[PDB]
């Protein structure tokens, strides 16, 4: 088995990834949610997020 | 090889002591948290209830990024005779509730 | 009938050794379990192989203690030690020949069994 | 001996923490423990704009997502033996209930 | 999502030689025993454990990373 096996992942778009479902692509990382937009509007309700304007 | 056979016992002692399993679907950090300190990796975990699941001997859930495991009664009877305990015990669930 | 037959030092003991992992089996680490000072009892089969490692595995008991135990059936210690499981041993996918075996922790106690080899020390 | 003590609540629906903090007050009055009334500070708002759209076709429409936070505090002038029997009464809804032992 | 291209330097692995298995002992006379290759200056790999010997090193292979001698 090899000793390099990877490459530094401290920082950008390889660091973080969705909480639900694994993707990379336009997650909200706003008071630490860190959920993907598309998962976002699926659970808004239960987080308790509501809207009137 | 897969494992070495100190971290092989060391997953069904706890599995068998506890009666349920839970991990995280990622190969790449260096240890499970728990009782699996002293040094095993939770791709070890997840290889192992792999190999335990298809012979019939735990069941499987999965949610957010998590595996969870349940041990039923045919697992009980195949660990008990690999870990050479007496036939008398039940570790982790008996009494009844109310 | 009969009781404390030299058996108990060649099935029961050693079956009971098998369950705390104590056994060392074949020459490699039969030779190893005598080098560094663990080894408590040893067993050796009839010549199979190689005629050369009679001479050694005797000569590496007189470089320590004279522990040794004969029974000249390569297929039986290989067939008694050969699995680790409670049930259905004896299948032909094992079933393998075992030439040496050497003890370094000889289990659990019970009814003086393991005690025959310490009378044999003395006896002979 | 008496201290100077203080209660802070904080929720987001505002109907259950009234009820929560008037029965705080009464419990209060009528054991003479002269309680200082009820602060309220100014209200925090969480704000997520995001677009409707799971694929980035069609006209361009948004959703406005909010959540609102609510905060109280009073203060107490008694043992500390007695704060521990009074906030434990009437505080089942959903509502957060946090006490420190001097800030006064 | 193509049809492959294949390269021509081929292997699936290589293959691991088969030899017998110890000759690191020799009985001289009856009751004489001589070690024919050495045990390395070690904590844990100070006994009944041997250094390779190669055409211009002595070697541990269970120390593999180091254990390394000269002549």
């Amino acid at each position: 088995q090899q000793l390099y096996w990877s490459h530094p992942r401290k920082f950008g778009q390889g660091s973080r990834s969705c909480r639900v479902c694994s993707n990379r692509h336009g997650l909200i990382r706003k008071y630490g949610l860190n959920m993907c937009r598309q998962c976002f509007r699926q659970y808004a309700k239960d987080i308790g997020f509501i809207k009137l304007d | 090889m897969l494992m070495p056979k100190k971290n092989r016992i060391a997953i069904y002692e706890l599995l068998f002591k506890e009666g349920v399993m839970v991990a995280k679907k990622d190969v790449h950090m260096p240890k499970h948290p728990e009782l699996a300190d002293k040094n095993v990796p939770n791709l070890h975990v997840m290889k192992a209830m792999q190999s335990l699941k298809s012979r019939g001997y735990v069941k499987e859930q999965f949610a957010w990024r998590h595996f969870y495991w349940y041990l039923t009664n045919e697992g009980i009877q195949y660990l008990r005779d690999y870990l050479h305990l007496p036939p008398e015990i039940v570790p982790a669930t008996l009494r009844r509730s109310r | 009938g009969g009781v404390m037959d030299v058996n108990t030092a060649l099935q029961e003991v050693l079956k009971t050794a098998l369950i705390h992992d104590g056994l060392a089996r074949g020459i490699r680490e039969a030779a190893k379990a005598l080098d560094k000072r663990q080894a408590h009892l040893c067993v050796l089969a009839s010549n199979c192989d190689e005629p050369m490692y009679v001479k050694l595995v005797e000569a590496l008991c007189a470089e320590h203690q004279i522990n040794l135990i004969k029974v000249d059936d390569n297929k039986k210690l290989g067939e008694w030690v050969g699995l680790c499981k409670i049930d259905r041993e004896g299948k032909p996918r094992k079933v393998v020949g075992c030439s040496c075996v050497v003890v370094k922790d000889y289990g659990k106690e019970s009814q003086a069994k393991d005690v025959i080899e310490e009378y044999f020390k003395c006896k002979k | 001996a008496i201290h100077r003590i203080r209660i802070t609540l904080t929720s987001r629906n505002v109907k259950s923490l009234e009820k929560v903090c008037a029965d705080l007050i009464r419990g209060a009055k009528e054991k003479n423990l002269k309680v200082k009334g009820p602060v309220r500070m100014p209200t925090k708002t969480l704000r997520i704009t995001t677009r409707k759209t799971p694929c980035g076709e069609g006209s361009k429409t948004w959703d406005r997502f909010q959540m609102r936070i609510h905060k109280r505090l009073i203060d107490l002038h008694s043992p500390s033996e007695i704060v521990k029997q009074i906030t434990s009464i009437s505080i089942e809804p959903g509502v957060e209930v946090e006490v420190t032992i001097a800030d006064a | 999502k193509k049809s492959y291209t294949t390269p021509k330097k081929n292997k699936h692995k290589r293959k691991k030689v088969k030899l017998a298995v110890l000759k690191y002992y020799k009985v001289d006379e009856n009751g004489k025993i001589s070690r024919l290759r050495r045990e390395c200056p070690s904590d844990e790999c100070g006994a009944g454990v041997f250094m390779a010997s190669h055409f211009d090193r002595h070697y541990c292979g269970k120390c593999c990373l180091t254990y390394c001698f000269n002549k």
